[PDB]
């Protein structure tokens, strides 16, 4: 996603392309409201 | 064996929009989680759909404008219809427009009476599509479209710019007055003077706020100006 | 329509509301915050290295320390002076008089589309020479870090350290270019586009955030010590946010009325 | 036919950290079998987390701290918790943590008495996180988090400092004293005199070592000082 | 919590061991031994060959013998000296006097690192100018051999015989750079960071390993002997350790303290 | 494994890219042990 | 279709080589006709 054009091939794994966070253990919708 | 192959005549070049990535150097880091952090902005239309406070002059420049009591058949006031317009300037819908190239959709504009809870009146809005000259009487105004509110227990009134133009699509700012820059006028009638019990103060104020609509839309983004820091 | 803005919340509407029409057709999708910010476009220019560097000191600084400015580059949008963040951007508008004049930068367009408080992004950097026919490599180190500053002798040649480290540098033959990309190495989970805090328990400055950037950057020229020329030389850096977000809104600069 | 292609702007840069391989030349070798060496290591966490000796000042260091025998309500002994402070240098933690750039997990320290057999008596030890000042009596050290040790049976006594941060990882290194660096002090406390029989040595000795954590990790590796060979 | 040191075996325990709480996440393995040292770096500066040379003797070498000096490189972490293996690192802090001045090495990063006792993984090479617009070579031969030094005349041209063998040699065009990796060919299965041994059943120098190595690398130029051009050139090695394993912990350096 | 990007394709045979012994015919363990 | 010789692969995804036109919600024929 993004301004991103390749939809086919990747050559470098994911976690070396991206970074990524580590773990733990449509319509847009609104901001603001009112009760 | 070698697989033979023919570079292309554009090679070695450099081009800043490409749509592509490039090699990594330094991977295999993991970064904090930050799913603690609340309202993620997903697109900036959310924020291009919020009223805020447009400006007018005061001869030195204030939000509001006062209803006088002086009698006279020329508008209260009116404004173009121009992204590109000073009024328009500090609004978040003209702030983002500014670093665009066309448009589409509905504009919004609504007001809000602060006086006294003892007033009394009525106004009447209207919105003039492109002509010769711009309206200058009731008479006039009427013909076109309008909408009349009157002042109640409710404090403010929505009014909608429809989206007339002969092409899908318009600029955002307007180098000169073609017809696919400039849209009309807008302008706002005192219908009756208002009414106002003894020992009250006098020359209430109305309020004005700009927002995008429901479906308006951006698009081709442009690079924006730096004049600002100066 | 009636009505009430005070209560904050008000809800958009469409033309068929209060008149006979219709809705209009989506469009396209231009302005989402992932596929605006993935551009590149320019953020300082700097000098070249030819030896062995003294990185500056610390802002109360006096006057007669000897070393060496304009050569680094922080890589962060906010302001920045003399190679350190600042709070406040700069300008000389009357190139006169005694004193060193202090280098400073900015990120005009993200702070013109800055209308969030948060951002996080990954970042691929870029350097393009400014000279004909240059050869010159750059290095880079992440952020809370500093750059070691000395040289050994081969053969009676000395050769600064900035050479080697497990941390990357890059070459380029003649009129080439230099690309790669980073990961988000801060210690903070976000950037903060405006800040009210401070880092210092006491005796600090409020609004001065401490590790808002990605690291530094520098350029080089592989030559022994021995071969310092007698001319200046000076590089471009581009930059390109990856895979954007934002957190929450905010407001856009003041353009001023003439 | 060849296949036509354009190379980017990235062609013949040499990126000493670029994560791939080469070309071979002088391949087919093989090489004797290594079965034969016991003790390999997979990981420097597994050399991190063996205690070792630190060192303080006898005015010339020592690892050891010698109790007195005069009576005053300063702590016995303070340092601060900063990875590239002295006192780290030379234990194993310090050093390996110099080469990095952020830590996690918990500090872990060890003490253990070599006085007489006979003797008798009791220690307080506490961990006082960041302040304007340093805790300087025992009224201020019983607050924060501390622990009693008694001498008997058993020589040694195990004590775990809290990773209590403002944020994920910290620096490892402290050019200046933000919060993202230092992180409070800790300090020996003589709650009562020791008592010995007579016809003994006075002035029994303390011994320290320090060491890595369960939960202790590392990130994001850095060139490395040096300054040693010198 | 109690606990008796002198047993030499203690349990890594956790926060929630004496108090209330509880223990942290991973986090990242880069602490990996295999992924540290996938780095490359530089290891030493040498000459270029333009003409057929003759290796230096053996170190009890008196005064007045003729050979070529500064012109090989040995590849390995340990220290070096005049393109043979040595035991103490070397440091000319007074450039002054007769006497022929001894090249050295070493590698300080691998050295900084150096906690275990013996090592062992591939390497590859790479090498760089440090000339505007070279044209050169590199050569190499495994441990355990030596250089062949004569030449053969073609059309009354001496062309030095490096220029053939079965052993691998590499050209670069203008400006190139040369690139390759060498399996483990020591006849050793292992190399010792630090030895304790000896070589020859007497007379030895106890501590000096024999052949802790993977080979010898030298560059040269491309042309005739007639072509001995005026001014020395340099050329810069770079080495990179892939798939390493250690084998047994030890001690660090010493950081002196002011 | 290590320092490498590459997950998908390999060019040249393992035996010419690596070295290899000749036959004869998780968690992190702990070092030193008390019984 | 076109002057285009490639028939087997695409690189780019379509929305990116060429421009689209956003929905709304053999023999050639003859050119003027009568009746």
């Amino acid at each position: 996603r993004g301004n991103n054009g390749n939809m086919t091939f990747n050559y470098y794994a994911n976690t070396y392309q991206n970074s990524v966070d580590f773990s733990t253990s449509g319509i847009l919708n609104p901001l603001g409201y009112l009760k | 064996g070698p697989i033979p192959t023919a570079p292309r005549e554009n090679s070695l070049m450099f081009l800043s929009t490409l749509p592509d990535d490039t090699v990594p150097a330094y991977g295999n880091v993991r970064t904090p989680p930050v799913n603690y952090l609340p309202g993620e902005i997903t697109d900036l239309l959310q924020l291009a759909r919020i009223p805020t406070l447009m400006a007018f002059e005061r001869v030195t420049y204030v939000p509001y404008v006062a209803v006088p009591t002086q009698f006279d058949d020329r508008p209260l006031i009116s404004f173009p219809i121009t992204l590109s317009d000073p009024v328009y300037q500090n609004t978040l819908v003209g702030a983002i427009s500014s670093n665009f190239a066309n448009y589409r959709g509905c504009i919004q504009i609504t007001l809000t009476f602060c006086g006294p809870m003892m007033a009394r009146g009525k106004f009447l809005l209207s919105y003039s599509p492109p002509n010769g000259t711009q309206p200058q009487t009731l008479s006039e105004a009427m013909q076109c479209t309008y909408s009349i509110w009157d002042i109640g227990l409710n404090s403010s009134w929505t009014f909608v710019v429809p989206y007339i133009s002969p092409s899908d699509y318009r600029e955002t700012r307007a180098i000169t007055n073609s017809v696919y820059s400039a849209d009309g006028w807008f302008s706002l009638h005192k219908l009756t003077k208002i009414t106002l019990p003894p020992d009250c103060p006098q020359s209430p104020c109305i309020l004005f706020f700009a927002s995008a609509g429901e479906d308006y839309t951006l698009r081709l983004p442009v690079d924006c100006n730096p004049s600002y820091v100066f | 329509s009636t009505d009430n803005a005070e209560t904050g919340v008000i809800e958009a509407g469409n033309t068929d509301t209060d008149f006979s029409g219709e809705l209009a057709a989506p469009g396209s999708n231009h302005t989402n915050v992932k596929f605006l910010f993935d551009r590149s476009r320019l953020l300082n220019v700097i000098k070249v290295l030819e030896k062995d560097a003294v990185f500056p000191r610390p802002f109360p600084t006096q006057e007669g320390a000897q070393q060496d400015d304009g050569y680094f580059c922080l890589l962060t949008p906010r302001p920045t002076v003399a190679s350190r963040p600042a709070t406040r951007f700069g300008l000389y508008a009357n190139p006169s008089g005694s004193g060193v004049l202090a280098n400073t930068s900015l990120d005009f367009n993200f702070y013109s589309l800055a209308c969030f408080t948060y951002f996080r992004s990954d970042l691929e950097v870029t350097v393009v020479s400014l000279e004909p026919d240059l050869e010159f490599a750059v290095g880079w180190f992440p952020s809370g870090s500093e750059y070691q500053a000395s040289s050994f002798v081969y053969d009676q040649l000395h050769v600064p350290f900035h050479f080697t480290g497990r941390t990357p540098r890059a070459f380029a033959s003649k009129g080439g270019k230099v690309s790669f990309v980073l990961p988000w190495n801060s210690v903070s989970s976000v950037l903060p586009v405006r800040w009210g805090g401070a880092s210092k328990l006491s005796s600090a400055t409020r609004g001065l955030p401490a590790h808002a950037d990605w690291g530094t950057i520098y350029a080089f020229v592989p030559r022994p010590n021995e071969k310092k020329s007698t001319a200046v030389k000076h590089v471009a850096v581009y930059i390109r946010y990856k895979n954007a977000r934002a957190w929450c809104p905010s407001m856009l600069p003041f353009r001023s009325y003439k």
